[PDB]
């Protein structure tokens, strides 16, 4: 990182929207019921041709399908330069969808949490415990300097306080500066000590139907709706895809290139 | 230059003092000086013009002297004097214009027009008398290699520069730390902005620095320092440094903390003021260093606490601003300022006659370019044309 | 004053404010309340419109100007809703299952539309820009679309076979169709029971205020996903009785009117 | 200077008065709406303060030129100086700090108040024209800082709001494709005449002639006459600066200078 000095008299460059569309890829994530209702085996081709009418080259818009919010939340691997997740709304899953958004709208620096040998804690408000798997049931036993438990016995898990049950993804936030013994099913879950670095600008979440319920910040005093969190009312999925295609320029203007240099080596759909 | 100035001063004194009814005792010395000027100029041929659209003009001096026997001046005497005065004023105006439109690189202090070079001859020094104006006085001091001094009300020392430096930046430009400034004329507005309000700063303090280099040394400068920058306190959409994209700025103004203004000369601290606002005196300096701090308020009301969250998004960006206005200063070099007119006169004459761009000054006499690259050669040519412009302003 | 986009109007920032114009506008303006049949059902009083007119008169309106129009429900009210009052206030009962229909109705009545007739049998239709929409109304509106290419052949559909078309509406009473711009579309609609119009959203409708009774903020009157603006004419209240809803509308009628601009 | 100009004017010779910050503009805080409607929510126009030696103008578009051709909204402002200025040093600054904060502004007829929520953008294609008798004398394109107007009686400031072709998400949010518009794109301009020369007498920031004349007239309760406005108010005087007013005012200014020699 170096200082950048700019002149406020500098002339605006021409639109780069065409070039970024030509040199980037767009990944769309939708629920399988969308494909069920559309009932057309060539609809990927149709959406690709419509996106070509919108500027994107053929073969740059990738369509990815997930069963539901709960399943998609197990290690979501976002591939393209720009990712748009069409997330169905359910009044019963307000937390989970939020968690999913909280997982994909932010960058996370995660390290393994070997609970069975080590005692863990959360240093600051950015530190969370992100647990993903088939069934994440997490119980917590707060501890203290004398190494005893507060309303929990380290030798008896039945006394561990309950914070997650049968979860595909859950973010656990406990009181900072306190050591907690953890009881989670390592067989059906993996828990990681994570820090949210900041917003993840290459991922937009469009909530299909419903109202504003997403809360991507653990702080109760903030429920910020960034430009990348859209929400559309719906009755047909074809209308949903038509609006995603038509306002694609608007959607991408709300997004920015990831810019984060990762330690990982994952697969990407890139040109 | 001194001879041209003396011609102009004699003509102005003649205009003001040779008036109907005045005692000859009031004008006797002036009449002697005027007749001496006639005697010196008589039989001398001059040619002005011939550059740009300035027309070539030929000047011949064969005049009679003014009478000396009157007790009081009458109408006849005034008209007789006024005819010669009119011709001489026309000549001096044309010589001043012919000099104002010319420049040289190596020897730009020396006269450039043929008429003024001829007037620099020894025989014309008889015309020379009282050199009392600030510009001619500084011209004579510079010729004698003495210390020079020009007083400027609001000196135009800072070239126009509206720029920003981002010390923390992202492609989405939403967690931005840096500063933006306008330097213009005698004004410097600076504003350091932290989008996170220094929540992650070590001691909740973000330090901002702004160094401005003056192209000439200023002395005896009265400056007013004010703790806000109205220029960077309203929302704006600003281009990016490459110009590719635009970012958003949504200031909320906090008072600057640990304000420290240093006036430096050759990198040495001459004057220093901490937490001082209003009128300050910078006695001798060439650089201004403004250091200020954004201190996160330890205690906040619910509205203030709502403005500044723990993490992103950041919609209200904390800003601390300083304003520095030089009201009066002294410089050893000529400068454009707010009260004088020499620059406007030189530019006006260069424009009215369509003077081609020369090898000294920037096109159109644009002050920003001149003061950005204020070289010694440019300073010499500028002092020459400014002295000529003042001499012209005595008559025209 | 009117709508002087054509010609300039100059004003001085020292011109003294006139007095309140609220009484004069109430005196010269007709007010209409659009409420569902359920409201009249829960209000067993038959002379209740008279009482509401009297209460408005206590609040300044002359006793011939406040009007009350009943609609069965949102679906039926969305069929050619005619608003002929200077100030229109639509009390719109909220249902979680009809969110898109609430949004379509509000978009239709909270905005001005320039609509031209459509002939899906005679011509193909494309949408020029983000303002060009298709607005279909009637008893039942079932709309299917086949996007064409530059060669007029269909994309993922066959022009001859309507079954291969893509379905954007079924049995609707009102629907706003927004397709990808610049692409010719062959259309199939139930013209017997569905009139479709090629419409352009000119701008907000300033004399119509929708008070959403109960619920939350679900209205999305913009086809752009990135924007879900809440204009000051889109109000929301929490309710258990309709009499209290009407009393709230009457008492803060000054606030409701100052949130709307009179008919031009 | 004043007696010299008096003698020159008696002889019909060219006069000259040098003014630091001449009070050449009568106070006028006004606005023009080029696009408007009774709700005052999608407004395009200009608002200006002409006061003394300062012009502060600002062109505002609520739609941010979304529908304007080429995404450019052209704003123009004209100030007709009541006397010709020569040898004028003028500062240009891109922004108008006076029209960059939110304000509630009366309607042209005063019936209602509208809302202004500026978000300031760099003025584009800035063009200052200094004209004399309807002819262009000086032109400055995209030039800021000190400029010289050699001889003019009219100032024509033409500027543009150019919608930025690229926007970051925070910026892209503020300017939606359609109404409602909450952040209105404003382009400023500030013009400051620092020093000029006028063939007529004017008030200015450095002299005391007007203040002396007004003080003398108020101290002895001089009834209003048929030449000057009541109280010697400079705005009324310069608005209707007739030749008769100019003659009387030059007379009293010369007398005030003569008095200042002693008092
Ligand atoms: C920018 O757009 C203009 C307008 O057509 C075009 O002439 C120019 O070539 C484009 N590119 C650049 C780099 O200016
Ligand atoms: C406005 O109100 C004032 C204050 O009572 C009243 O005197 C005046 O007549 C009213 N009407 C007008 C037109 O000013
Ligand atoms: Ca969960
Ligand atoms: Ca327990
Ligand atoms: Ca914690
Ligand atoms: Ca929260
Ligand atoms: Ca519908
Ligand atoms: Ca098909
Ligand atoms: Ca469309
Ligand atoms: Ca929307
Ligand atoms: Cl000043
Ligand atoms: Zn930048
Ligand atoms: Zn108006
Ligand atoms: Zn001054």
């Amino acid at each position: 990182n170096l200082p950048i000095t700019g002149s406020m008299d500098t002339a605006y460059a021409n639109s780069t929207q065409e070039e970024t569309f030509l040199t980037s890829t767009l990944c769309l994530y939708y629920p399988t019921e969308a494909a069920t209702e559309i009932n057309d085996n060539s609809w990927k081709d149709t959406l690709s041709q419509l996106f070509l009418t919108k500027g994107w080259p053929t073969g740059s818009v990738y369509f990815k399908e997930y069963t539901d919010i709960a399943s998609f939340s197990v290690d979501p691997q976002l591939y393209c330069d720009y990712n748009v997740v069409l997330m169905k709304y359910d009044a019963t899953l307000q937390l989970d969808m939020s968690e999913l958004a909280d997982l994909i709208l932010n960058e996370w620096l995660c390290n393994p949490m070997d609970i069975t040998l080590y005692y863990y804690q959360q240093t600051d408000e950015a530190n969370k415990w992100i647990s993903m798997g088939s069934s994440c049931t997490i119980k917590v036993c707060p501890l203290n300097t004398q190494t005893l438990g507060i309303g929990c016995l380290t030798t008896d898990t039945a006394t561990f306080e309950e914070v997650a049950t049968a979860e595909k993804l859950v973010i656990t936030d406990v009181v900072d500066g306190v050591n907690h013994k953890l009881d989670v099913t390592t067989a059906t879950c993996t828990i990681r000590n994570c820090k949210k670095l900041g917003p993840r600008e290459n991922v937009a979440v469009i909530q299909v139907g419903g109202s504003d319920v997403l809360d991507i910040t653990a702080d109760p005093t903030t429920a910020p709706q960034t430009e990348r969190m859209m929400r559309i009312n719906w009755k047909k999925w074809w209308q949903v895809f038509y609006t995603v295609v038509d306002y694609v320029n608007q959607i991408i203007q709300a997004m920015s290139k990831r810019s984060r240099s990762l330690n990982s080596a994952a697969f990407y759909y890139r040109i | 230059m001194d001879v041209l100035y003396s011609l102009s001063k004699t003509l102005k004194d003649a205009r003001d003092k040779i008036v109907e009814g005045t005692l000859y005792s009031n004008v006797s010395d002036l009449i002697q000086q005027f007749n001496q000027m006639i005697i010196t100029m008589n039989g001398n041929e001059f040619q002005t013009g011939g550059i740009g659209n300035l027309p070539i003009r030929n000047w011949n001096f064969d005049f009679g002297l003014l009478g000396t026997t009157l007790l009081n001046l009458d109408a006849n005497y005034v008209e007789t004097a006024r005819n010669t005065i009119d011709y001489f004023v026309d000549f001096v105006d044309n010589v001043c214009m012919d000099e104002m439109v010319r420049e040289s690189q190596r020897n730009g202090i020396a006269p450039q027009s043929d008429s003024l070079r001829k007037l620099s001859g020894i025989k014309f020094k008889r015309i020379n008398f009282d050199n009392s104006s600030e510009y001619i006085e500084n011209w004579n001091l510079q010729n004698r290699r003495q210390r020079t001094g020009f007083t400027f009300h609001k000196p135009n020392i800072f070239p126009y520069s509206a720029s920003f430096t981002l010390n923390r930046s992202q492609p989405a430009h939403d967690n931005l730390m840096g500063t933006m400034w306008l330097n213009a004329g005698s004004e410097i507005q600076v504003a350091g902005f932290d989008y996170s309000c220094a929540i992650n700063a070590p001691a909740n303090i973000q330090q901002f620095e702004h160094i401005v280099q003056l192209r000439r040394v200023l002395t005896t400068a009265t400056i007013t320092l004010l703790p806000d920058a109205e220029r960077f306190s309203f929302p704006r959409v600003i281009n990016s440094a490459d110009g590719a994209t635009t970012w958003y700025f949504n200031p909320v103004i906090l008072r600057p903390n640990n304000v420290e203004v240093e006036f430096l000369l050759n990198g040495q601290i001459i004057n220093t003021y901490q937490a001082r606002f209003g009128t300050i005196i910078a006695r001798n300096f060439d650089t201004i260093r403004l250091s200020f701090q954004l201190m996160r308020p330890p205690n906040m009301t619910p509205a203030v606490a709502a403005l500044f969250p723990n993490a992103q998004p950041f919609e209200h960006h904390a800003t601390v601003g300083l304003t520095l206005r030089i009201e009066s200063a002294v410089c050893e070099s000529v400068l454009a300022d707010a009260s004088k007119t020499m620059l406007a006169n030189v530019t006006s004459v260069r424009q009215e006659y369509a003077i081609p761009v020369g090898p000294v000054f920037p096109p159109g006499m644009n002050w920003t370019d001149l003061i950005t690259n204020y070289s010694p050669s440019r300073e010499d040519n500028l002092q020459r044309v400014f002295t000529v412009a003042s001499i012209r302003s005595m008559l025209v």
